[PDB]
């Protein structure tokens, strides 16, 4: 009776609606972010996509940008990610306008962690289910890579994987250091660990279910999407590896 | 009122008067407002709205401030202060200060009639000189910046003494003999000379009794 | 009116004179014009006179708020701040003309208030259309460093210069000398017909009613 | 409904408050406040709350910290569900800024807690909010140059204290720091004497060696008022003074 | 969801009832008894007090018993608290008639006002009724002395003598057995001291749990008087002496 | 979405105010006193624990210059009654000049916590107010209910056992009567109750010259 | 320029105006309609000034006063219309003004009869006689003159036949027609009076 | 101007154990005409407060009309006389609450404080509220330069009922003898713990 | 399942929104609609609902812009709610601007607008499903669901018996890139005849594609075409 509302706590002092919509989230498709030496790598895995056949090639795009150098990806309901990067949009162009420079990362992943919280207090609201990884790099600074989970909890990482078998690619990535690795040569471990973890994944669906992006010293630490030119061979290595 | 910010090799020197109002209502005023530690602002116009400009700045300034903080461990009379921010981690930018204070007088320009002189020192852009004009027009001085009644009488001076890379001595004695000169053509400024040289580090406060001698 | 103000030693010493008028016609020969604001706090008006009672009302009463709710003794420049962040959110009206005196941890503060909202810390100050007046005796007289009844005297000098030169200034000489212990505000301080027959006015009606 | 709701039982009680306060429990992190004669400290344990996500390790352990700045010189630690703490803190710096917008100087610490208790008692109030699970401790030095330490529930109960626990463990961390403050019964020797005590105080109620690297330390005196953390190399000083008897 | 929680006080039950409105009923049922009566000299409301404690100040207290205006005043029966409320309202009222049209409001167009605001809270909006019922009384130039009965529904009538609260039926017993129209002042408070000791089941009314109050109209202006437990003393031994 | 959280019984009682009222009978117990020269308010609770600042936790609490407040109940709606009668207070005093009658600031009061058993969305305050003070008319010593009503006594107590404390009182007290001689009954009827032996450090007493409120030594030297 | 006037003697009370509708310089009507407004209950509103703030104001207090009695089901005591009639004028002078001149004539048991004067500024009082317009200045003096408590109404009627004459004779606008109101023994009557 | 258009003036005066309020009768229209004679000026709030209102006249009846709303409300609230100065106070906050559009009044406040011991109370205000208390006199209206004149060259101090009674009435009616807008009558009450006495003067009609 | 698919806002202990998965629910009841592109067109048919003999049939695709059409399954009032919607988007970036709306921005907008009905309580998610066709620079067809989410296809099918209309998408996909415009006609009445005789009544047909503004196919046009297919 008491997991019928986010807004009551039950009497082991839990909000089983938020674990709930962690449940959902788990199930959802996988996204990963990585720094790495010269920069930061996201990657989003769409293996819910297997099934549907007809969809356009690369038309489903989870890696969304705010500034044109911070990524922001998501793992839950694309309509409520896109209330969330909608919203992160809105606070850095409010930031520029009252100060003209752009956001911190850690001021604007602070200000979505709240918005995020504000709807798990009420009876009336839908609590948002996604979980958001907001990222970034600099040459002086190097990485910053946050995850904020549907609770309105925001940790930094070097690393992280949400959604669908993240234990694994957890596994997986944890066997090396990255921060030594460049982004390029990672590109290559980060397919191996697709094709290893998920099983729906394989060689004739990796060129069009998995989103790539990266903020590095060869996109003059600003936002990219992987050229076609930079996968193939990857991916090639991958599945010749495997 | 005469308000004097001058760039130097190591620091902003900014410099007023202290004479309020033919009638002179005050005497020792403090058109040099402290902001923060490493931010400082000049006034000049009129008084009540600068002044309520200067308080809600410096609770943006303090907003900002508080923000700012990241989680976790990192790493002739003067009045000396050192930095308690060392390593500028969480003070605001002096463009960021000088940018929303231009904000909230352009949208109340129709009726605000205040100019401001911002300086400061940040990690950025080292120390730096802003001027917001009448209006709510920002604009960033790298030798200079003047305003006020008597600024006027000071302009081609100013120009023909500034050097590009002056010492903390040459640049003190050139913005005191500007105030100088400044309070001596103007009526409307007078007083005391309030100057406030901030620096990398620290922020000293320099109050200075004067006299014009001359056999022109 | 004229109304000073002035610092002295671990005291502040607010000084005023006592006539109201309707224009040319003195309306009251023994106004008080030193307000309380509280304890430590006292403050004058030299305005429209119902804009300055009733903010000094507001005032008082907020400040007593305040301190049930905080219970520290109240600064002056929380006054100050109230007062002209109240005047600032008219565009100039309500005009209030405040010397406002009190002493708290940081010391004994006296400020000067004007109609628009712009405040000043001052050591002495006058308002007041015998301001002028006054602060001659002030710059004349005063000195950083003074004994409580030597304020007191160059208070009461300043006042009398203003009651004896400004026309609209006259009466007698109120002073209140605020300490952080407690407050003296001495009202009196110095001061500078025919019966008819019964029955002689002739009345129409009269009706008598028992209470 | 009448303990879904924070409206009362039969017995007079309001259970959401109770279950609020056992989330707080739940978290597992341990804070402990201390004041000294003109200074006050606050140690936390520098863990991530018991929640559903576990410590990664790629996670940015520096970056986990329960201590926060309100002001410059006021601070605080927040123990309970992570989002609901960064909310309270977001709010008591609201509070703070506005105070000092409409005052024209600084809020103390004491004022700050009643603000902070007056809007959690709006959550104990009214059906339609969820009360905030986030315990908090915070200090200050006041215009008497005396230190304040204060601490609140999700009840909205204020109170002031020599010493607190926010934790698993009351009533024997109390016994601990009662031991320890009437064993204490230069402005340097006192800030250090008090450091060493609250890190003391934490060895002990948490019944295990503390490494440098996992617990924060944050500290006022009358020397700098200003809310600051000390270094972990000051912390690993101060471990190794403890055991040297 | 909220609308489990919403227990729906404005909702018609199968009979064409509110049970709001009934249950507020049955809390005034329970309640101690007010009278109310009319004499050619005026009105008369008496009440019989809930004895909490010996420690009551019963200087100046008056707890049934209540003052509109000059010209009206009021007998309670039900939760005072609403029916402070409510008082204070119908204060709020009759000088806003007042102010309105310069002259005193009609005890009629006063009752209607405030039973409209009683039926407000039947028919609009989710909040519970006022547990109350007024007896009150007054004089005007227009109608006279006048007495009317009010209701949690907004209901009111008019009556020359009526009971309210507990054991209220056997005072109607009472006062259709022994009330006359024309009838002095004396009269009426004996009669009412009989119908409360009557209805409070005391062969003696003791005069420490009786209010009794009277408005009466002489040289055009109405006067009301509050007795104390001297004059009410007074009037006992009167009724005991008959 | 508001809608009463306080509704009618079937027997036309108001279940979450009877509730309410439990919680009062439950938290600890406060009394007053009113003398025929002033009026007193008193109450206790458990020892400190060595680290509670006493100071701190007061429950009698200053409302304005001759009016003071206690309570049995929550704190924390304590405090938020406290701020508002504190407002109301102050706002009369801007309306007429003059401080606050006691009847007048009881009945706002009493109004303000009435409005929290119908408006929607809301719970009762879960806490009885015993207000004490001093005017023009006398001395006035009144309880406000967590239902809104509101009673003018001679002698009380509000929490736990104030059946028993009213027994007490109601065998101790006298019309007439001292101030040293009601808070001798206060103190009296305090420990009474108390399981063990009562310090000055679980006694708490404001008297109503301004309201003031005692002093540890004070209480002590009452003690004796 | 609409004259009105009246006169208020102990068993009745009397109000009059010219009956002329002006629009610039042509007079619309010589048996204007727009001035006197009859309450139900005794009771007469005339208003002067412009045609549209007369028909706004003169309709709005008749339909308010009609509610009032439907809605209590008595009638409104002649005080208490006068002073709702001044407090919504003067609520209105502040915004948007009804720019009216206003007598109140009315009769009650409890007071009588009764006759208010009222400006447009909402300056009201109780009066024994009144008038408004221009035509005032030549008027009052007479009612000055041969007022008395024990007239007669046909005596009053005199009293007006000579103010009447007196605008003919005198006032700039040779107002001619007029309208009357006799309100007495519990009866309201209409007259037309041509010069 | 707008304090011309209808005229009017109020005094008041005290004495031992009494005090004294007084005011002109006229209602004036546009400044020289008049249209009545019976218009007063003062209104009772209880037995021990009084208030004198002057200026124009649909604010004199709406204030009027405000203060009877509040102060009945305060004495049912409270069960008892309002307080003097009490009113006083709250008519100062009535009169600034409408600081920006004030009512165009200049009142007088007349009554005896209770202390029994009745103490007489004087008080005049300006329109937005501004009030100075007096021990002796209080003047407002059109006149209020002629009453001042005659106040302080007549004014008595600790009269008794009677020549309290006959000095205010000889102020009053000199002052508006020498003042075209104002007169057309006179009245005059005299307070006394027990009892009030009001007159209607034999006053000029000029 | 009955606790928690009683208001929207509700997560059931599987992390599911069943308000919302009924509202997709209500879509696979509406007549079935195909929708197909080549590198030049976008070609919409669809089976217009006819609900007695005496009846005309429910229209079944609807223009939005001169190179925006819709086709519609589910609830025709929610429907024309976000057809209105989308229409009045389009003529005003046409009104403030003098240029046509980005497809993209369109969609998003409408996908925003469907999510922004499933926070609250006092709402419900629209129990539509629509299909966009368009050519903004390229054919290009979108789909919108309840849920607020949105996908782009080479090629798209719902409603009633839509399977075999995939099934035959599936089949056909490789062939419609490169098939010219009668080809790719014939290809989108095929798919929908799978679904089911055809006729001109009960078959909306329209195309849009590059020089091309949206059209639905004349009935005359409409029965050489359905002739061709038979």
């Amino acid at each position: 009776g008491y997991d019928l509302s986010v807004s009551t706590f039950s009497p082991d002092g839990r909000l089983y609606q938020v674990e709930y919509i962690y449940k959902s989230i788990n199930n959802n498709n996988t996204a990963l972010c990585l720094e790495c030496k010269d920069g930061i790598i996201c990657c989003c895995i769409n293996s819910n996509m297997d099934k549907n056949k007809m969809i356009k090639k690369n038309s489903y795009n989870r890696i969304y940008h705010v500034n044109n150098n911070i990524i922001i990806t998501y793992s839950g309901f694309d309509g409520d990610a896109r209330n969330i990067i909608d919203r992160a949009r809105s606070e850095a162009n409010t930031y520029y306008y009252n100060f003209h420079t752009n956001i911190p990362l850690h001021i604007l992943v602070n200000r979505i962690s709240l918005y995020i919280h504000a709807y798990t207090l009420y009876w009336h609201m839908r609590p948002f289910a996604a979980s958001i990884i907001i990222s970034s790099f600099n040459e002086k600074d190097k990485g910053d890579i946050y995850c904020i989970e549907p609770n309105g909890a925001c940790y930094k990482y070097s690393g992280i994987v949400i959604g669908k078998n993240k234990e694994m690619f957890k596994t997986e990535i944890e066997k090396k250091d990255y921060k030594d690795i460049n982004v390029r040569d990672a590109i290559e471990d980060i397919y191996k660990f697709i094709l290893t973890s998920d099983d729906h994944m394989n060689k004739n669906n990796l060129q069009n279910l998995v989103n790539f992006s990266w903020i590095c010293k060869e996109s003059s630490y600003e936002f990219q999407n992987i050229h076609e030119e930079i996968l193939t061979p990857a991916l090639n290595k991958a599945v010749e590896y495997i | 009122t005469t308000i004097i910010g001058i760039i130097y090799d190591n620091g902003v020197m900014l410099a007023c008067d202290s004479r309020t109002s033919t009638f002179i209502s005050n005497k020792c005023s403090r058109k040099i407002n402290r902001i923060n530690e490493n931010l400082y602002v000049c006034r000049s116009g009129a008084s009540a709205h600068s002044q309520k400009i200067i308080e809600i700045i410096k609770h943006y300034c303090v907003s900002m401030k508080n923000e700012n903080r990241k989680k976790g461990r990192f790493h002739v009379t003067k009045n000396k202060y050192f930095y308690e921010d060392k390593f500028n981690d969480y003070n605001p930018l002096v463009e960021n200060v000088a940018h929303i204070t231009k904000k909230i007088i352009y949208t109340n320009n129709n009726f605000l009639s205040c100019a401001l002189i911002f300086g400061g020192y940040d990690k950025i852009k080292k120390q730096q000189l802003y001027a917001v004009n009448l209006n709510g027009s920002i604009i960033e001085k790298h030798d200079f910046a003047v305003s006020g009644s008597g600024s006027i009488y000071i302009q081609s001076y100013l120009q023909d003494k500034y050097k590009k890379f002056m010492t903390k001595k040459e640049c003190f004695n050139l913005i005191l003999n500007c105030v100088k000169y400044a309070m001596h053509n103007d009526n409307s400024s007078g007083g005391l000379i309030r100057i406030v040289n901030i620096t990398k580090s620290f922020v000293e406060e320099f109050t200075v009794v004067n006299t014009q001698m001359n056999f022109q | 009116t004229t109304i000073c103000g002035l610092v002295c030693q671990n005291a502040v010493i607010l000084g005023a004179d006592t006539r109201a008028t309707e224009g040319p016609i003195v309306a009251d020969k023994n106004c008080s014009k030193l307000h309380y604001i509280s304890k430590n706090i006292w403050c004058a008006g030299a305005g429209v006179a119902g804009d300055l009672e009733h903010t000094t009302l507001w005032l008082q009463h907020n400040v007593e708020l305040h301190r049930l709710n905080t219970n520290t003794q109240p600064r002056v420049s929380m006054c100050v701040s109230r007062l002209t962040q109240e005047l600032f959110k008219y565009q100039g009206y309500k005009v209030c003309a405040i010397v406002l005196g009190g002493v708290d941890v940081n010391g004994p503060q006296l400020y000067g208030i004007h109609p628009h909202g712009s405040s000043c810390l001052l050591p002495f100050t006058a308002l007041g259309s015998g301001s002028l007046n006054a602060m001659a005796v002030l710059e004349a007289k005063y000195r950083d460093n003074m004994t409580i009844e030597e304020g007191k005297n160059l208070v009461c000098e300043a006042i009398c210069a203003g009651i004896f030169n400004d026309l609209g200034s006259g009466g007698n000489v109120d002073i209140c000398v605020i300490t952080k212990d407690s407050y003296q505000h001495i009202r009196p301080y110095k001061e500078p017909p025919t019966i008819y027959p019964k029955g002689t006015t002739p009345i129409l009606s009269e009706k008598i009613e028992y209470i | 409904y009448d303990r879904h709701l924070t409206i009362f039982s039969p017995d007079g009680n309001l259970y959401q408050i109770e279950y609020a306060i056992k989330a707080v429990k739940n978290t597992n992190i341990t804070s402990v406040g201390v004041k000294g004669e003109n200074c006050a400290v606050i140690i936390s344990q520098k863990k991530m709350a018991t929640q559903y996500i576990s410590q990664d390790k790629l996670l940015d352990y520096n970056n986990i910290t329960n201590i926060y700045n309100i002001t410059d010189e006021i601070g605080c630690s927040m123990v309970g569900m992570p989002g609901d703490c960064l909310s309270m803190v977001y709010k008591a710096r609201s509070e703070a800024s506005e105070f000092l917008y409409s005052n024209g100087y600084n809020v103390n610490a004491e004022t700050l807690c009643r603000n902070i208790c007056d809007k959690i008692q709006v959550y104990t109030q009214h059906a339609y909010m969820r009360l905030h699970a986030c315990s908090g401790m915070i200090i200050g030095i006041d215009e008497n140059n005396k230190p304040e330490l204060f601490k609140f529930d999700p009840s909205g109960f204020c109170a002031g204290y020599r010493a607190c626990v926010i934790g698993n463990k009351e009533q024997e961390s109390i016994s601990v720091l009662e031991r320890l403050l009437e064993k204490r019964k230069t402005i340097d020797e006192d800030i250090r004497n008090t450091t060493i005590l609250a890190i003391e105080a934490l060895q002990t109620i948490l019944a295990f060696d503390l490494k440098a690297s996992e617990i924060e330390v944050a500290i006022v005196s009358t020397k700098n008022r200003n809310f600051t953390q000390i270094s972990e190399k000051e912390i690993d000083n101060y471990l190794t003074y403890i055991a040297e008897r | 969801m909220a609308r489990r929680y919403d227990s729906r006080t404005t909702t018609f039950s199968p009979e064409g009832r509110l049970y709001q409105v009934e249950y507020a009923l049955e809390a005034i049922n329970n309640a101690s008894i007010t009278i109310g009566l009319i004499t050619k000299d005026g009105v008369i409301l008496g009440a019989d007090k809930v004895f909490i404690s010996k420690l009551i100040d019963k200087a100046n207290n008056y707890e049934k018993i209540y003052k509109i205006d000059k010209h009206i005043f009021c007998g309670v029966a039900g939760l005072n608290a609403d029916a402070n409320i409510l008082i204070n309202q119908s204060r709020l009222y009759a000088q806003r008639y007042l102010y309105n049209y310069n002259e005193v409001q009609p005890v009629s167009q006063l009752v209607v006002q405030i039973c409209d605001i009683k039926q407000s809270y039947t028919q609009y909006g989710g909040l519970r009724p006022y547990g109350v019922s007024f007896l009150i009384g007054g004089y005007d130039t227009k109608d006279g002395y006048q007495l009317y009965h009010t209701d949690p529904s907004g209901n009111y009538s008019g009556w020359f003598a009526t009971a309210i609260g507990t054991n209220n039926l056997t005072a109607s017993s009472v006062l259709k057995q022994e009330w006359k129209n024309d009838m002095t002042l004396e009269e009426g408070l004996l009669l009412a001291l009989k119908t409360l000791a009557k209805s409070t089941d005391t062969e003696i009314p003791k005069s420490e749990k009786i209010e009794l109050a009277y408005l009466t109209n002489k040289d055009g202006e109405v006067y009301q008087k509050y007795l104390t437990e001297k004059e009410i003393e007074e009037l006992i031994k009167l009724y005991t002496q008959k | 979405y508001s809608f009463s959280l306080t509704t009618f019984s079937p027997t036309g009682k108001l279940v979450q105010i009877e509730y309410a009222l439990n919680r009062v009978s439950s938290s600890s117990p406060a009394l007053g006193i009113r003398a025929k020269n002033g009026v007193i308010i008193a109450t206790e609770k458990k020892s400190p624990n060595e680290l509670i600042e006493e100071n701190s936790i007061f429950k009698i609490q200053q409302i304005s210059e001759h009016i003071g407040i206690v309570y049995a109940g929550m704190p924390g709606d304590f405090r938020v009654l406290l701020k508002r009668a504190r407002k109301e207070a102050i706002r009369y005093s801007l309306q007429y000049g003059s401080e606050i009658l006691v009847k007048e600031l009881v009945k706002i009061i009493a109004s303000i916590v009435q409005e929290f058993t119908q408006t929607g969305g809301v719970r009762p305050f879960g806490l009885s107010l015993l207000i004490c003070g001093v005017d023009v008319y006398g001395y006035h010593l009144y309880q406000i209910d967590p239902s809104g009503c509101y009673f003018n006594w001679m002698a009380t107590c509000v929490g736990k056992d104030y059946q028993n404390n009213m027994s007490f009182l109601e065998k101790r007290y006298n019309k007439d009567i001292e101030i040293e001689d009601a808070i001798h009954t206060a103190i009296l009827t305090l420990k009474e109750s108390y399981e063990g032996v009562l310090n000055e450090k679980n006694i708490e007493i404001g008297v109503a010259k301004p309201f003031k409120i005692l002093t540890q030594n004070e209480i002590k030297d009452y003690l004796i | 320029m609409d004259t009105l006037i009246g006169l208020r003697g102990n068993n009745f009370v009397v109000l009059a105006a010219d009956t002329y509708s002006i629009n610039s310089i042509i007079k619309l009507k010589n048996d204007d309609n727009t001035k006197f407004y009859d309450i139900h209950g005794n009771k007469c509103l005339l208003l002067g000034g412009s045609i549209g703030d007369r028909l706004q104001f003169g309709e709005f207090i008749r339909k308010n006063v009609h509610l009032y009695q439907y809605q209590n089901n008595t009638d409104m005591f002649v005080k208490s219309f006068a002073f709702f009639t001044r407090k919504n004028l003067a609520y209105y002078l502040r915004r948007n003004p009804f720019e009216v001149n206003c007598l109140i004539a009315g009769y009650d048991k409890k007071d009588g009869y009764q006759l208010y004067w009222c400006d447009y500024l909402s300056n009201m009082d109780s009066v024994n006689k009144g008038a408004h317009g221009y035509g005032a200045y030549l008027v009052s003096a007479i009612l000055d003159k041969y007022y008395h408590e024990n007239l007669t109404v046909d005596e009053a009627l005199d009293i007006f036949k000579l103010c009447f004459e007196e605008l003919k004779k005198r006032f700039l606008l040779t107002q001619i027609n007029y309208e009357l109101r006799i309100m007495y023994d519990n009866k309201v009557e209409t007259q037309y009076v041509t010069v | 101007s707008i304090y011309n258009y209808n005229g009017g003036c109020v005094l008041g005066m005290s004495g031992s154990n009494c005090v004294a309020i007084a005011c002109d009768l006229r209602l004036g229209a546009n400044t020289f005409t008049t249209v009545s004679t019976k218009f007063s000026k003062i209104f009772k709030m209880n037995n021990n407060v009084y208030v004198g209102l002057s200026g124009l006249a649909t604010d004199i009846q709406t204030l009027y009309e405000i203060l009877r709303y509040r102060v009945n409300l305060y004495e049912v609230r409270q069960d008892a006389e309002m307080d003097v100065e009490c009113f006083a106070n709250m008519l100062s906050s009535i009169l600034y609450s409408n600081r920006f559009s004030p009512y165009f009044v200049n009142p007088i406040v007349v009554g005896f404080k209770l202390k029994v011991n009745y103490e007489p109370y004087l008080t005049a205000y300006d329109l937005i509220g501004a009030k100075c208390e007096t021990r002796d006199f209080v003047v407002n209206g059109v006149t209020s330069e002629q009453l001042f004149g005659m106040c302080e060259s007549l004014y008595v101090k600790d009269q008794d009922e009677n020549g309290l009674f006959e000095t205010i009435s000889q102020c009053l009616l000199s002052a508006l003898d020498r003042d075209c807008i104002s007169g057309w009558g006179a009245e005059v009450l005299v307070l006394t713990p027990e009892k009030i006495i009001k007159k209607k003067l034999k006053a000029r009609m000029d | 399942r009955n606790l928690y698919d009683t208001d929207n806002i509700i997560y059931s202990p599987e992390g599911r929104l069943y308000q919302v998965e009924y509202a997709s629910e209500a879509i696979k009841q509406g007549t079935c609609a195909v929708a197909i592109k080549s590198k030049d067109y976008v070609v919409v048919s669809g089976l217009k609902k006819c609900i007695s003999k005496l009846s005309f049939p429910q229209e079944k695709i609807f223009k939005i812009d001169d190179y925006i059409g819709i086709s519609m399954s589910g609830i025709t009032s929610d429907a024309k709610v976000l057809t209105k919607f989308m229409q009045n988007e389009c003529l005003s970036h046409k009104f403030l601007y003098n240029e046509n709306i980005n497809i993209e921005s369109l969609v998003r907008s409408v996908a925003d607008k469907y999510q922004k009905n499933t926070q609250k309580s006092s709402k419900r998610a629209f129990g539509v499903g629509l299909m966009i066709a368009a050519y903004h620079n390229e054919p290009c067809i979108f789909e919108t669901r309840p849920n607020g989410s949105y996908f782009e296809y080479d090629a798209l099918s719902f409603g009633a018996r839509s399977h075999a209309s995939k099934t035959y998408l599936e089949k056909n996909l490789h062939l419609f890139e490169e098939c010219s415009l009668e080809e790719l006609i014939l290809h989108c009445l095929k798919a929908l005849k799978c679904s089911l005789e055809l006729t001109i009544s009960n078959t909306a047909l329209a195309v849009v594609g590059k020089n091309h503004p949206w059209q639905e196919i004349s009935s005359l046009q409409l029965e050489e075409y359905l002739s061709k297919v038979k």
